[PDB]
Formats: structure tokens, C-alpha cells, sequence
RNA sequence: AGGAUAGUGGCCUACCAUGGUUUCAACGGGUAACGGGGAAUAAGGGUUCGAUUCCGGAGAGGGAGCCUGAGAAACGGCUACC
RNA sequence: GGUCGGAUUUCCAACGGGGCCUUUCCUUCUGGCUAACCUUGAGUCCUUGUGGCUCUUGGCGAACCAGGACUUUUACUUUGAAAAAAUUAGAGUGUUCAAAGCAGGCGUAUUGCUCGAAUAUAUUAGCAUGGAAUAAUAGAAUAGGACG
RNA sequence: AGGGGAUCGAAGAUGAUCAGAUACCGUCGUAGUCUUAACCAUAAACUAUGCCGACUAGGGAUCGGGUGGUGUUUUUUUAAUGACCCACUCGGCACCUUACGAGAAAUCAAAGUCUUUGGGUUCUGGGGGGAGUAUGGUCGCAAGGCUGAAACUUAAAGGAAUUG
């Protein structure tokens, strides 16, 4: 594993065997959907909405309690972002490293890490263009990449 | 051992194993109803929260995130499920 | 990464059989694996096997009768004509009388003798003896 | 092609031996010849009710379709009324019992009854030599959706 | 996967790898370079003719100790100079100088024989007559 | 679009457009390469060869050009040059 | 074994193909098929059987001809065909044998009779065909979806 | 090319040793050693062991994270937390035993699951020299690096182990 490292950690979630769950959840699907929508109004990404719903509330899996997954819900309600969440966070990291590099020219493993992050950005963006989420000829051009993530 | 029931292992052996490495993988985590020092409103808290979960009456804290299970805030009571 | 789930399954059975185990676990249990195991089962090379249903790809526990010498995969799945089945059996099988080369045909996954009497051909999956 | 400069060359463009009588004023002003190229290929309505000429068209021109029917992928629409398609195929090398990816580039005449974009899968039919390199006409296009319905600006 | 590619669609890679690695073989390299026609005393042929330039006494390699009785020959078709061993007890007397000689390789496809240093050809005929026939007295050299 | 051809075609011409091939090896270089049917050896897979009894192609010292003819750019036809 | 251990056959078994039913596409409208006749007016003249019937009660006229409100593409494999002759393998034939060759053989040699000159393989590409496992590909998501 | 230049110190000097000593040893000593801005791109750059995936044996120690003990320990006496103990678990640097198995052996839990030969994939080798030479190209200020033959020559070169 670890596309850009020699790590081999496994460390994931083990979601339950039950697809209908969990027999102590008395809340309604539409109630969870509206809580998802207002978190998306507050500018939370689907990962953050799912974390909040699991900790603060008893939402084990939004796709289980509701009918479908969180990014699908937000896209249904017009709350989809311009670029996917994971692509946004990779571009954000590349921008942060690049602004570290402009002030630290000797930081060569920062330069090495920036190459890894940008390689991860281009592979992801290539996927998203193939499944037609990003428009074709969408490109991370690395000079005005601060525009689309801030 | 050379002959053993791989379809029906002991519950002690399964409980010993990693969550991903049991016969059917599943979570070792749970959910808790937590009663705050102030009010008797039911709030459900994940075991391995990652959120500093707060309530309405004691709108500061119920659990503190850790590297694993969250720790309750020293003034609450809790029940599993 | 995992490239052939059938190669992994047949390796696990081989390494279990060679060490003397009566049982072996297999993950992740494709249906090609299931059909391959059924062809081995109908010829007595394994015993009864179980499909465990996790909600991802399943697992299999196979029971072993000690009569399997070697089960293997042929990768890549070479295209096999009717008239070059016998050269695969010559290359792979210890004797002409026993042992089976498993093929996948539009008529289904089967051994080479069932392929001969149905007069069908396809790709090679593996062998068993 | 009712518009966009059908008569854009030094000679008057017309279908040979098709006569528009200046006297008898039938309410179309244009006799347009057309044919069905055959082999179950439907004549496009664009050919029927158009006004382009294209003597190399298989529906309104003099050419005919006979011989090989091939499929390909449009890789270039840069020439005028000519596309290049890419025909990939697997070539079997017996010694290794394996194949290698191989491709051919076919230059194909395309009638203005057809709109083709780089990426469209096209059915082409053999005709007589049109050019130095061209021996096929487009008889069918297979651009239905283009997977471009979800690649636009979002509010 | 023990190295080499195994995909059903890797025929190009396997055939090119074989092409690249056949240059490591002596025979394939020599044949495809055309070295016998280009860089070889006989221009790739089995035998050649030449004129005896001079008789040589070649001291054999150790641990042997002998004079090996070769001749310097200039090949008619090339002009190249070669050294050819004259095989038998005597038979150097039969060779003389300015005589035409038919030379052959010796059997080591190049690669000078035995204890004779740098000699890779042997005289088979002299003046159109077999050395074997001259040595066994079956025939005589044409004086005129 | 025209010309030419037995006829299609940049085959050629005028005008116009900027195309066409290529790491799936284009372009170039080498070949002690005519191609194939085939041949030798070979458990199987392969390796090497095929100027040469049949099929196709090319040439008649090297080029080019042409006459007669249904048919030749013919060479036991012509013309010129080397 | 009624021909001095050799047909016959639901006694069947074992292989192999097809159709149908179980929620089950096998697209399609024009018209000649007139159902292994869905529905048995008239008739069960064979000493009893569930292996053999006649003009039929408008009778799903779906048992093939040439045109689509008609076509997801591809690899793979099956069969067929094509892959000149010679050659290769190989059938027949006492070239005295054999390499070969395609001959030859049998009479009533009195008026000629007759067997042959097979078959297979021939790789890839193209062509027709069955299959639908394997491996790709495509489909309804701002419904611009299908059914009608 | 600047800066710095304590130290040690290719060069050089010098004192020894010895037949010689332009070497080892002694005392100095430029470059260098350090830094900044550029080059270079090579090491026995080594685990002489490509990467990804699966499986095959036992054990204890250890680093990081986690989970569980009406387990010790200090702090108010013990709460907790820390630290420690025990038991598990994931990941990691390794180690030990054995030889299933492998190997020519040395040895190796991978160098195993290989003539019972096919999980995916990249690179490289084809007797010893000539030779990493010559030539061309390309990179470099240079030193040099990358790519890289042939003619010719040769019966061995080599690996691991055994006895002496
Ligand atoms: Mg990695
Ligand atoms: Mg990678
Ligand atoms: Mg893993
Ligand atoms: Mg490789
Ligand atoms: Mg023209
Ligand atoms: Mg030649
Ligand atoms: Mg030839
Ligand atoms: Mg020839
Ligand atoms: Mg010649
Ligand atoms: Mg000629
Ligand atoms: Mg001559
Ligand atoms: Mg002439
Ligand atoms: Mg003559
Ligand atoms: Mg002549
Ligand atoms: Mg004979
Ligand atoms: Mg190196
Ligand atoms: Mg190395
Ligand atoms: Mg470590
Ligand atoms: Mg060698
Ligand atoms: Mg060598």
C-alpha cells in the first residue's frame, strides 16, 4: 500500500454486517437528511458531516439510516462543490507546501514532498475527468491554484 | 494443529483477534447514551468520537477525543446502546 | 496488488495440502473460484467447502481429503483451440489417465474431458491432479 | 446544408445532369437527387433536405459503396470533408502465444450530411479512390451522448 | 512473476526483449554483423587459394617444444596475408615458395589449433596436388 | 474545377485550405533480401534456409525515349546518350 | 442366442443436443404459412390396451419469404468454406524389391469387362455460423429515461 | 565565486628507517575540511538481495499506536493522568530455534510455496580477456558522467566447500 510511501498500515473502519441498522435509532431519514443539509449550509464537507453525525448523533452510516450517501444527498440538494472534496484537500496541501517552499528554497524534501502531492493531484484529477466530474481540459496548473482552494 | 473448525472458532479466539481479521469483520466500537450533570436530555455519543461532544444544558463538553476511545467528562453517566 | 483471486486461492489450497491441513480459508471467493472448486469437488480432489458471506466478497473454507497432489492456475488465460488441448494436458498432467485441465468455455467452466465430449473450447484456467 | 456558402468556389456547384427548369415553378425551386447507398444504411435527412453538393457523397454524389465495411475511431477532423480514423487490433505472435496492440490510420471522406468529432466511432464503407489516400466514405456515426452532460458550470 | 511479463498482450515486449538479448550470443552477433564476409581472411568461404610467400618455422607454445613448419600465404581473392600450417612428417619440402596452395580452416572456427600460435589455416593442396597424395607418394608435383 | 488516361486518383495543372505519418518504432541506415508454395533439423515449442523444376514480380551492359500493335515503354524492335 | 461367446429392444444406465414451465425478449408493422389443431357438428365396423383415422364449430393463419416507430460495440471459442499443383503425412497398387510412379486388375484374349487416380493438415487476416463462461466496453442522475 | 579559515590535512617541505624509501613513523604545511550562491552525479551509493500481492513454523525481546485488568506506584494516603506490570492487537527495526521447504554450498522464513516448472510488473546477465577501451552522440567550466563496440587473444577464468 501507501501509493507514495513504503508504509503498509491497514487501519481502516470495519463497517457492520447489517445494512439496516441499528434498532435503537428512533430518528427519521428525512430528519437526518435535513441535518445533513444544514451542515452543508454551514460549509461542512461530507466527511465532516459524517463525523459529526456519528459522534453527536447516533447516525452510524448515513447511507444506512437514509437511503443514499452524503455527497449524493448534497448533490441532490444543490450543495455540491465545484471540485470534489479529496481533490480540494490535495490542492490545499500543495498550495501550503508551495508557499512554504517560496520562503524555504533549501528545504529539498519539501520540494520532494511537493512532487509527491502534485503527482497525487494529477492522478486524482485524471480519474475525475475520466468519470466526467471535472470538465475535460480541467488542469491543476500550479500557478493560480490558490484560486480554487484558498 | 492440522485439523480445526475454521467455520466455528471460539468466541474467546474471535474476541482476541483484530477487528479486520475475524471471520466476518466488524467494529469493536459502540454508541452510548450519556446523561450530563445539568439536564436529563439523551445524547448519543460515539465511543471513538474525535469530536468534543457537547450537549444543550452543559454546552461545553461530554467527551474529550483521544487516540482511541473518547474519555467522558468526569461528571456524566452513560449506558451502552 | 491482488491480480488473480483464483491464483491466490489455489496457492492457499496447495500450501495447506502440502503441510497436511484438512481445511483452508480462502479470501475473497469469486464465482470462478466457486466453479473451479466444484470441478475439483466432483472429481473427489477436495471435500465439502463453505462460502462465508461477509458483505464484501465472501470467504471460503475448503475441506481437504488428502488426495490433491497439485492445483494450479495458468496465467495468462491462453486461448485454447480444440486441437491444442492435448498439448496442454501433455505439458501439465502427470499421466494421460488421471488429472484434469480446467478450461473456461462459453459452454462453461469445465475439465478438459467434458470439453472433449461437448466439443467446446476456450481459455485455460488451470489444472488439478 | 441550406446555408453557409454552398457556392463558395470559382465554379457553380450543382448535381450533374439534375435540371432545375426556370419555367415550371414548383414550390421548392430545387430538385435534389439522392439515393440509398444500400446495405441497410439509412440516408440521412440532412442529405435529403440539405443543399450541399459533395460529388463524393454516398447519398447525393456519384460515388458508390462496395467492398469492406469497417469501424473506427475519429482521430482527426482537420481536413475539409475528410477525417482520419484509428483502427486498433490485436496481432497474434505465435511463438509467444500472445498478442500485441497494433493500429492503422485510415483516411475517410465524410459527407457534410454528417457531423463528426474526434472520439466518435464511425462506420465507413469502401468506395473507389477519392484521393491519393482515401478509399472510404462515412456511412454511419455513433455519437449519441458524448458523456459531456455533467461537465459544465455548476451554480 | 519471476521477471518477464506474462500478460496475454505482452507479445511486443517479449519479442523485443529476445531481439535485444540475442546480441549476447557469439554466433548470432557474428552472423548479423556479417563479420565473416567483412573481417575474416576467407571472405566467409570454406577454402581459399594463395601463393606461398615464405616458409616459416613457428615455435610451438609451451609445454610443447617443436618447430611447426608453416608458410606465409597471400590470398589470391583478397591479398591478405595468412599463416598456414603444413601438416605431416616432412611435407614442407613439397610446398616450396611461389607455389599456389589451397588453404582450409582447421576445425576450431577460427581459434588457432593446439600448440601452434596464431595459425588458423592448414595447407590441403599445393600446385593443384593433394598434400596427402604427395606425402603418401600417390602422385607427384608438376615440375613443368 | 480542368487537363490527361482505357479508366479512378495530386496522375498533372490553376486556385484554395494546413494538413499527412510517428516510441503501437515514423523517417533514415544495412541486407553476403526478389516474395510465396516450400527446405533442413527438430519430443513439444522452436531455429536456420528458400538464387534454383510451380505461382507472382522484375530485367535484358546502364539510363531514358518511342514505333507497330488487342496487348510491349519489347530489347534475338528502333532512337539517343554513357 | 430357436444362426453351434456375435441382430433385437424405455430392462435400461452413462454421455450429448433441443424445446417448454417456474416473475423469464424471441424488437418490429405490412401478407401469403392456415399449428406436433387452443376449441372434436358426422363417425369409437380392430372380443378389453395410454405405441394407427375421414368434407373440420367464423378455426392466437406465430411451422419463412423481402422492406422497419431496428439495431451497444469487441476479444475469445465452435462448425463450415477458403487457403493452386508439386511437396508433407497418408489410402490403394508386388515399379522383380526399393527410392518411385499413378497406375493397374480380371476374362470367355472368339471381338472387352472393370476398380482407381482417395483422405488429412495447410496456422495469421478476411468470410458465414453456433456459444455467451472469461476479459473489456455501453446504458436511466440537472432524467434530455423507457413503456403507450 | 564570495565568506570563513580553530582543527586535521591529497600536494610540498623536513627529520628518521632501510640497500634504496620520492612509503609506512615524526614535526610543519597549501588545497581541502566549514558556509553562501551555483556546478558535478559518482561509491563495497551493500541487505552485494527490484517493487506490488498471497500463503507456508515456533518463540521471546523491542519501538510507535490502540484495547482490556475491582494490577502496583507516587503525588491529598489511594482519585485519575504519568510511569510501570500483565494479556491481547495493528505497524516497524531486528533476533533466536528448527528445516518443513530451498540451495552447489555457504547459508536462507525467504534465497520457501520451481521439471508437480505460469499472481502482476520493471531492470539486468549469457566463458575469461581485449574493455567500460575505441568511435560517434549527449551532458558538464573542467574533472569527468551517460550511451558504448570491434579486430584480436584465450581453456579456462570463477563460486562454495574439503583435506593438507
Ligand atoms: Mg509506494
Ligand atoms: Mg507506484
Ligand atoms: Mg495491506
Ligand atoms: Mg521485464
Ligand atoms: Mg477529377
Ligand atoms: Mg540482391
Ligand atoms: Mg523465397
Ligand atoms: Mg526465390
Ligand atoms: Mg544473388
Ligand atoms: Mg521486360
Ligand atoms: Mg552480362
Ligand atoms: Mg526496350
Ligand atoms: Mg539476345
Ligand atoms: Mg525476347
Ligand atoms: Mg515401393
Ligand atoms: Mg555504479
Ligand atoms: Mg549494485
Ligand atoms: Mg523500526
Ligand atoms: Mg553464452
Ligand atoms: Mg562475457
Amino acid at each position: 500500500g501507501r501509493m507514495h510511501s513504503a508504509g503498509k498500515g491497514i487501519s481502516s473502519s470495519a463497517i457492520p454486517y447489517s445494512r439496516n441498522a441499528p434498532a435503537w435509532f428512533k430518528l427519521s431519514s428525512e430528519s437526518v437528511i435535513e441535518q445533513i443539509v444544514k451542515y452543508a449550509r454551514k460549509g461542512l464537507t461530507p466527511s465532516q458531516i459524517g463525523v459529526l453525525l456519528r459522534d453527536a448523533h447516533g447516525v452510524t452510516q448515513a447511507r444506512v439510516i437514509t437511503g443514499n450517501k452524503i455527497m449524493r444527498i448534497l448533490k441532490s440538494n444543490g450543495l455540491a462543490p465545484e471540485i470534489p472534496e479529496d481533490l480540494y484537500y490535495l490542492i490545499k496541501k500543495a498550495v501550503s507546501v508551495r508557499k512554504h517552499l517560496e520562503r524555504n528554497r533549501k528545504d529539498k524534501d519539501a520540494k520532494f514532498r511537493l512532487i509527491l502531492i502534485e503527482s497525487r493531484i494529477h492522478r486524482l484529477a485524471r480519474y475525475y475527468r475520466t468519470v466526467a466530474v471535472l470538465p475535460p481540459n480541467w488542469k491543476y496548473e500550479s500557478a493560480t491554484a490558490s484560486a480554487l482552494v484558498n | 494443529v492440522l485439523v480445526q473448525d475454521l467455520l466455528h472458532p471460539t468466541a474467546a479466539s474471535e474476541a482476541r483477534k483484530h477487528k479486520l481479521k475475524t471471520l466476518v469483520q466488524g467494529p469493536r466500537s459502540y454508541f452510548l447514551d450519556v446523561k450530563c450533570p445539568g439536564c436529563l436530555n439523551i445524547t448519543t455519543v460515539f465511543s471513538h468520537a474525535q469530536t468534543a461532544v457537547t450537549c444543550e444544558s452543559c454546552s461545553t463538553i461530554l467527551c474529550t477525543p483521544t487516540g482511541g476511545k473518547a474519555k467522558l467528562s468526569e461528571g456524566t453517566s452513560f449506558r451502552r446502546k | 496488488t491482488r491480480s488473480s483471486v483464483l491464483a491466490d486461492a489455489l496457492n492457499a489450497i496447495n500450501n495447506a495440502e502440502k503441510t497436511g491441513k484438512r481445511q483452508v480459508l480462502i479470501r475473497p471467493s469469486s464465482k470462478v473460484i466457486i466453479k473451479f472448486l466444484q470441478v475439483m469437488q466432483k472429481h473427489g480432489y477436495i471435500g465439502e467447502f463453505e462460502y462465508i458471506d461477509d458483505h464484501r466478497s465472501g470467504k471460503i473454507v475448503v475441506q481437504l481429503n488428502g488426495r490433491l497432489n497439485k492445483c494450479g492456475v495458468i496465467s495468462p488465460r491462453f486461448n485454447v483451440k480444440i486441437g491444442d488441448i492435448e498439448k496442454w494436458t501433455a505439458n501439465l498432467l502427470p499421466a494421460r489417465q488421471f488429472g484434469y485441465v480446467i478450461l473456461t468455455t462459453s459452454a462453461g467452466i469445465m475439465d478438459h474431458e467434458e470439453a472433449r465430449r461437448k466439443h467446446v473450447s476456450g481459455k485455460i484456467l488451470g489444472f488439478v491432479y | 446544408s441550406t446555408e453557409l456558402t454552398v457556392q463558395s468556389e470559382r465554379a457553380f456547384q450543382k448535381q450533374p445532369h439534375i435540371f432545375n427548369n426556370p419555367k415550371v415553378k414548383t414550390s421548392k425551386r430545387t430538385k435534389r437527387w439522392y439515393k440509398n447507398a444500400g446495405l441497410g444504411f439509412k440516408t440521412p435527412k440532412t442529405a435529403i433536405e440539405g443543399s450541399y453538393i459533395d460529388k463524393k457523397c454516398p447519398f447525393t454524389g456519384l460515388v458508390s459503396i462496395r467492398g469492406k465495411i469497417l469501424t473506427g475511431t475519429v482521430v482527426s477532423t482537420k481536413m475539409h470533408r475528410t477525417i482520419v480514423i484509428r483502427r486498433a487490433y490485436l496481432h497474434y505472435i505465435p511463438k509467444y502465444n500472445r498478442y500485441e496492440k497494433r493500429h492503422k490510420n485510415v483516411p475517410v471522406h465524410v459527407s457534410p450530411a454528417f457531423r463528426v468529432q474526434v472520439g466518435d466511432i464511425v462506420t465507413v464503407g469502401q468506395c473507389r479512390p477519392i484521393s491519393k489516400t482515401v478509399r472510404f466514405n462515412v456511412v454511419k456515426v455513433s455519437a449519441a451522448a458524448g458523456k459531456a452532460n455533467k461537465q459544465f458550470a455548476k451554480f | 512473476g519471476k521477471g518477464k511479463p506474462r500478460g496475454l498482450n505482452s507479445a511486443r515486449k517479449l519479442r523485443v526483449h529476445r531481439r535485444n538479448n540475442r546480441w549476447a550470443e557469439n554466433n548470432y552477433k557474428k552472423r548479423l554483423l556479417g563479420t565473416a564476409f567483412k573481417s575474416s581472411p576467407f571472405g566467409g568461404s570454406s577454402h581459399a587459394k594463395g601463393i606461398v610467400l615464405e616458409k616459416l618455422g613457428i615455435e610451438s607454445k609451451q609445454p610443447n617444444s617443436a618447430i611447426r613448419k608453416c608458410v606465409r600465404v597471400q590470398l589470391i581473392k583478397n591479398g591478405k596475408k595468412v599463416t598456414a600450417f603444413v601438416p605431416n612428417d616432412g611435407c614442407l619440402n613439397f610446398v616450396d615458395e611461389n607455389d599456389e596452395v589451397l588453404l582450409a580452416g582447421f576445425g576450431r572456427k577460427g581459434k588457432a589449433k593446439g600448440d601452434i600460435p596464431g595459425v588458423r589455416f592448414k595447407v590441403v593442396k599445393v600446385s593443384g596436388v593433394s598434400l596427402l597424395a604427395l606425402w603418401k607418394e600417390k602422385k607427384e608435383k608438376p615440375r613443368s
